């Protein structure tokens, strides 16, 4: 699209500048342009893609939750009728959020996943597919809600299967995948016991492998392990 | 308020 | 434009929702739509307009400063040549910022200022004109830099003249105007002594009028007086 | 880092 005339390397350079400037919409547009060049992404480039879209969708999710709460309060007993505006604006934000999720899922399907042969890249992209279906599931209410949930589940499960076969239990991608799949279980799938079991097992298997790691790898892994612990504390 | 990864500031 | 089919009251309602959701681009678009209905703005509505655009331009200014700093470092001795990308992206952000300033100045000229007869509204809009010319001056480098600076000065000065005649020294609009005009003097006009003199005189004349105020008005005025003090501490 | 009004968070 609009980035078709810009060099791949220039898009990557500008994505890093956009990150420093906290211009995440720009960062995401630059990374989309880089993906559309058709070459596979390096580890650093995959992280730029993830950071960009996580920040964009994060703003939308936070806004959606604010508006949904106001809407829900408006439909209580004794609440004064104030017209269609809250629903309309919630719908506007929701549609924009769904558009971002669809964009990410489109990049993954055309053609990031099919070209990803190394475990690290394949698991990364399948985790992303699970995440963006999960964000769609957060706002889904219609006929397709069950199918959206199953799409998230399926992507996470494929990623889990590869990660268990091909990666050590302390690998940060493996850890972040398991963390997010446990959140899926708790928040989306109405399966708090599965969420807790996964978080516990993941934490414990990582603990037992820390002894193999350098100081820097230890820091990376323990950061994500703390998030598992934080959830376990909240959930139990 | 569950924690996921990555996260924003 | 795009808001032409939405009721004025609905635009105002949605601006307040957008503020709660921290969706300031949306908030600004809703308020622009409300202005374009052609009716004068209430005090509350003027504040919504100001908040919306201040947040939008604030993000752009912060981004511009980050990129300008990187650019300036790139033009030092011993700095490695990394191509046109930093300049290009700084220019992109700059153009977007200039577009927002031009939009605000356009609303003021068509036709907020000419319809504003009460001191509170007229001073508010002339302060805004000064502010948005000031933001243009922050990024100006060409032939028109002197004219942009003079446009900011002229708007601030007209606002100051009205405010001194028609408003008490503790009026928050008067105080915020004087604060921002002092910042103009210090940061734009290379006149630190004028900046300090204005800040001092404004603070002192406000201090002497606090005794006339209710508890709530006292809180409003002293908040802005503290900003004058903060600048004086930084500047002396 | 001069202070102006209004300001953002
Ligand atoms: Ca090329
Ligand atoms: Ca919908
Ligand atoms: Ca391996
Ligand atoms: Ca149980
Ligand atoms: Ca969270
Ligand atoms: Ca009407
Ligand atoms: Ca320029
Ligand atoms: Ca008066
Ligand atoms: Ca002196
Ligand atoms: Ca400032
Ligand atoms: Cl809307
Ligand atoms: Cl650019």
């Amino acid at each position: 699209g609009a980035m078709g005339s810009m060099e791949r390397a220039s898009l990557i350079q500008k994505a890093k500048l956009a990150e420093q400037a906290e211009r995440y919409e720009d960062m995401a547009a630059f990374m989309k342009g880089a993906v559309e060049k058709g070459e596979e992404l390096s580890c650093e480039e995959r992280n730029l893609l993830s950071v960009a879209y996580k920040n964009v969708v994060g703003g939308q999710r936070a806004a959606w939750r604010v508006l949904s709460s106001i809407e829900q309060k408006s439909n209580e007993e004794g609440s004064e009728e104030k017209g269609p505006e809250v629903r309309e604006y919630r719908e506007k934000v929701e549609t924009e959020l769904q558009g971002v999720c669809d964009t990410v899922l489109g990049l993954l399907d055309s053609h990031l996943i099919k070209e990803a042969g190394d475990a690290e890249s394949r698991v990364f992209y399948l985790k992303m597919k699970g995440d963006y279906y999960r964000y769609l599931a957060e706002v889904a209410t219609g006929d397709d809600k069950k199918r959206i949930i199953d799409s998230a589940r399926s992507a996470y499960q494929e990623a889990m299967d590869i990660s268990k076969k091909e990666m050590p239990p302390t690998n940060p991608i493996r850890l972040g995948l398991a963390l997010n799949f446990s959140v899926f279980h708790y928040e989306i799938a109405n399966s708090p016991e599965e969420a807790i079991s996964l978080a516990k097992t993941t934490f414990d298997e990582a603990m037992a492998d820390l002894h193999t790691l350098s100081e820097d790898s230890y820091k990376d892994s323990t950061l994500i392990m703390q998030l598992l612990r934080d959830n376990l504390t909240l959930w139990t | 308020r569950s924690s996921s990864f990555p996260y924003t500031t």
